[PDB]
RNA sequence: AGCGUAUAUUAAAGUUGCUGCAGUUAAAAAGCUCGUAGUUGGAUCUUGGGAGCGGCCGUCCCCUGCUCGGCGCCGGCCCGAAGCGUUUACUUUGAAAAAAUUAGAGUGUUCAAAGCAGGCCGCCUGGAUACCGCAGCUAGGAAUAAUGGAAUAGGACCGCGG
RNA sequence: UACCUGGUUGAUCCUGCCAGUAGCAUAUGCUUGUCUCAAAGAUUAAGCCAUGCAUGUCUAAGUACGCACGGCCGGUACAGUGAAACUGCGAAUGGCUCAUUAAAUCAGUUAUGGUUCCUUUGGUCGCUCGACUUGGAUAACUGUGGUAAUUCUAGAGCUAAUACAUGCCGACGGGCGCUGACCCCCUUCGCGGGGGGGAUGCGUGCAUUUAUCAGUGGUGACUCUAGAUAACCUCGGGCCGAUCGCACGCCCGGCGGCGACGACCCAUUCGAACGUCUGCCCUAUCAACUUUCGAUGGUAGUCGCCGUGCCUACCAUGGUGACCACGGGUGACGGGGAAUCAGGGUUCGAUUCCGGAGAGGGAGCCUGAGAAACGGCUACCACAUCCAAGGAAGGCAGCAGGCGC
């Protein structure tokens, strides 16, 4: 090409938002915004597909250009804004609040919280950063800039902020012992506690951590988002607890609950 | 135009590229400005991102530092001695970065007499008439004669430098690309760099 | 000994002409858990492209070769021999990827089969893009 | 509701032979010896116990040494951790690896090829998983195969003289 | 499903090939009731194209005095709808084809601590000590024309801006670094010695360029990010709001929210670009190749968005090869993949997804964040359309379709 491509074939997509092969030949190519292209979730994918109150895309741009979704205490009127890990979704005519958190499994889990809730957000820390006169910076997952943070936040802390404010609450320190969940590789949607960080001069660190039920993985450093202190979500977790129970676990639980359903 | 790309040439083996696509704009190449002396001349250049980049086509002042005591004045360019990288350059007069270049020695002269209490230059017998440099050099109230006293104990010039003062051009190496910044900012050649910058305009000379 | 070109050879960060009443040497440790050698610190040579006293940074690959031959100035070709495992046969065949690599001067006495270290920096030139970090003399060589 | 011909290609072709062919006479061993790259190279250095559970049997553990708090007890022992440890090939684990395709779990598209849907009298599900040689990265193993260490002792250790 | 069968002899046992045997994908022959899927001008000519379409664009929010429609009491500029036109943006994506191209493209792995980035998103936007709104053109529109000719346009009169320019006030009272008149105090009899204030002048913020000094946060590693000092500031000019819309308020002429648009720098996103390590088909009737017109290094620059022989100047004599370089062929774009298969394997991959290249053949450039752009321009070769004979307009390997093959 001879400049940025604005088009995103149907196959070419990101695979977690399980799109069909035979109903149309492109996908909602995101627009520019905080999260990474592979790593977002289209507005348009969420609202029509997932919750399926719209039909078709003229029925998401009527939903959405009425001013009534608020991703992150903000309102978002533009279908392919991506809306990413750790967001506050706010349909407000409805009452819902809608959080974007990783599935068990390599998906998005259409996961409702409460009003009380959805009025903080957990930001993992990507860079710490000296001012123009001494003034220093964070810059988190989601591209956000916060200017004089505390002196002790350091360079893959977690931090809650106040949605409205957009400033630090409190933080989660890096360390042993405490739950992280995993934002990429195989291992995607896996909530367990830190067991050992292995660094690596020249590579990437690697991080064991350690499942509720004794099963142990190991994942890139880069790939870590710690979401508690101790053993202490602080926030809700979907259904499961990114456990990953094996083929053959799911299997027994899907049918045993379908025999005694009937 | 002008290509600045590697696929035109041999390979470390020495066998022939076949060139796979055709001259690209960012594989650029825009004319050398070859940078003369004499009034002002600054053209602007439209470059990648959409930044300007200025062409010094003609330039006769620049921002040299004689960093020894700390002391940088704007002054006055007047010809070129001696080039490292080729000789013509210095026929055809061009400023280029590493130069050798002669600056007007009275703005280091003026500060170096004004803040030492000491003269500077003024070869033996010279009469000062004007007697301004009297009052700048004479009349000083009760403890900034302390401060000046104490100062001038560390006043002492190297003879090389005395040597250009008493002339009235000083030897200075442009340190900032004239082509490129529209500029001609520089350094007062010091102690082993001067000599070995005189030995070799000598050698040259003959 | 030093300065044989046209322009004066110095290092750009430290500054030699301070008004007073031996020169200081700009070196810096590379990380990685490699050693500042001692021609380094101590030395009086001037170099843009040694990893130690110099402009340059090492980063991504860190490789091994034998030194192979030293002729063209401040720099080595060295050889670096592996095998390739064809899958049809269930055989390797034996070959080999020679580069041209920067030795600082720093590195006074090295010969010909010396297990030389070398890390990955921007290109220094036209096929130069690896710096020498350390030297292993040849087994033996004490006689 | 399809069948015949023409040509490219695959198996039959163990008639291209790594698995896996032949060379006295069927086609085939240089007239002979030397010889540098290439491939291939004899034997040799760790055996051995303590301890436990079922029925002499078996299967489970232990095998270089040295700066910061708590099982703690009393500068002492243990652990925890940041730094270590001739190299490589080999094997096992882990990480990171676009989807579509293939293998494949679910699902009566009326069956099927497909498709990613669906099901229950508003609700409950799904959209798995495996493979992805070679090279690079990571952590265990130490058989096999290379390589190294004292021999005009510039040997290791131990301390004094500097 | 890990398979064989006929044919040399008068009969025999073998080597051995020819012929059968089944799939696959192009053509073709004869034949054809129903229904769900579905390839298709790739091979030869990356040959040539008549005609029609394939890229435009307005919200409550840049500029409307077209009566083109249309409210009224108009006298307090502007109701409203809205053609045109100036402005901003997009046209670099998509689509098509496979001619080039053999360490090239491309694939896996990493690097930018060696760079540029429209937009999106979050920061910054009285940090600088020195105007209740300025300036003069142009388009549309009225009017007069030229040409056989086209999305050609010259001349006249008028009028807008977030087009194009010029520029304040405020904050603003002072700090802060030098400069230093002048002054009080104490120890020595006194010189001397100790600090305290201090009129005046200069300088200041972020960005830009250079030199020097010291050592808030981060990395495996900075000549990093901040801090200090001395200066500079391109007149072909860095920033520091002469802009627009709904709301309408708060006390003696005063008197504030919510949005759109814009803007230097920083981060973020989408990327691009250039490097790292390993990997490709056939050929020796290709054994030596490269190099003073750069081949491999060194120093200094020039150019570039940055790293580098990328390009200059002066040095050095290097670099590659039997582990197949150098040259040649390819009915070669590369990969994910496809047919066949016991296990190995052989052949194919122009073809809908990713990457590359090209728009008849080569070269050069304009504008822009992004192009060496062809549904953009400028020539030159080849071909070629309309000519009142002067001139003029071209590019289907986009969708249809036509010749040729």
């Amino acid at each position: 090409a001879r400049g940025p491509k604005k088009h995103l074939k149907r196959v070419a997509a990101p695979k977690h938002w399980m799109l069909d092969k035979l109903t149309g030949v492109f996908a909602p190519r995101p627009s520019t915004g905080p999260h990474k292209l592979r790593e977002c979730l289209p507005l348009i994918i969420f609202l029509r597909n997932k919750l399926k109150y719209a039909l078709t895309g003229d029925e998401v741009k009527k939903i959405c250009m009425q001013r009534f979704i608020k991703i992150d205490g903000k309102v978002r009127a533009d279908i392919t804004y991506p809306a990413g890990f750790m967001d506050v979704i706010s349909i407000d005519k409805t009452g819902e609040n809608f959080r974007l958190i990783y599935d068990t499994k390599g998906r998005f889990a259409v996961h409702r919280i409460t009003p009380e809730e959805a009025k903080y957000k957990l930001c993992k820390v990507r860079k710490i950063f000296v001012g123009t006169k001494g003034i220093p910076h964070l810059v988190t997952h989601d591209a956000r800039t916060i200017r004089y943070p505390d002196p002790l936040i350091k360079v893959n802390d977690t931090i809650q902020i106040d949605l409205e404010t957009g400033k630090i609450t409190d933080f989660i320190k890096f360390d042993t012992g405490n739950l992280c969940m995993v934002t990429g590789g195989a291992n995607l949607g896996r909530i367990g506690v830190i067991t050992n960080r292995e660094r690596h001069p020249g590579s990437f660190d690697v991080v064991h951590v350690k499942d509720a039920n004794g099963n142990s993985f190991a994942t890139r450093l880069s790939n870590i988002f710690v979401i508690g202190k101790g053993n202490k979500p602080w926030i809700s977790l979907p259904r499961g607890k990114g456990i990953r129970l094996t083929i053959a676990e799911e299997r027994d639980k899907r049918l045993a609950a379908k025999q005694s359903s009937g | 135009g002008i290509s600045r790309d590697n696929w035109h040439k041999r390979r470390k083996t020495g066998g022939k590229r076949k060139p796979y696509h055709k001259k690209r704009k960012y594989e650029l190449g825009r004319p050398a400005a070859n940078t003369k002396i004499g009034p002002r001349r600054i053209h602007t250049v439209r470059v990648r991102g959409g930044n300007k980049k200025y062409r010094a086509l003609r330039l006769d002042v620049g921002n040299f530092s004689w960093g020894s005591e700390c002391c940088t004045r704007k002054t006055r360019i007047i010809d070129v001695v001696y080039n490292a990288s080729n000789n013509e350059l210095v026929r055809t007069k061009t400023l280029v970065k590493n130069c050798i270049v002669l600056i007007d020695s009275t703005p280091y002269r003026q500060w170096y007499e004004s803040h030492y209490a000491l003269p500077l230059g003024r070869k033996k017998g010279a009469k000062l008439t004007p007697e301004e440099e009297e009052i700048l050099n004479k009349k000083r109230s009760k403890k900034i004669q302390k401060k000046y006293d104490e100062r001038k104990k560390n006043a002492k010039i190297s003879s090389l430098l005395e040597e250009q003062f008493q002339q009235g051009k000083l030897l200075a190496c442009i340190a900032s690309r004239p082509g490129q910044c529209g500029r001609a900012d520089g350094y007062v050649l010091e102690g082993k760099e001067l000599e070995f910058y005189l030995r070799k305009i000598k050698a040259r000379k003959g | 000994d030093i300065q044989t070109e046209r322009a004066y050879q110095k290092q750009p960060t430290i500054f030699q002409n301070k008004k007073r009443v031996k020169l200081p040497r700009y070196y810096k440790n590379i990380g990685l858990g490699f050693k500042t050698p001692k021609e380094a610190i101590e030395g009086t040579y001037i170099d843009k492209k040694c990893p130690f006293t110099g402009n340059v940074s090492i980063r991504g690959r860190i490789l091994s070769g034998v030194v192979t031959k030293m002729k063209m100035q401040r720099t080595i070709v060295i050889r670096r021999d592996y095998l390739h495992y064809i899958r049809k046969y269930n055989r390797f065949e034996k070959r080999h990827k020679n580069m041209s690599v920067h030795l600082s001067p720093c590195f006074r006495d090295v010969q010909i089969g010396d297990i030389v270290t070398v890390g990955e920096c921007r290109p220094l030139s036209k096929t130069v893009r690896f710096n020498v970090l350390k030297v292993t003399k040849a087994a033996g060589t004490k006689k």
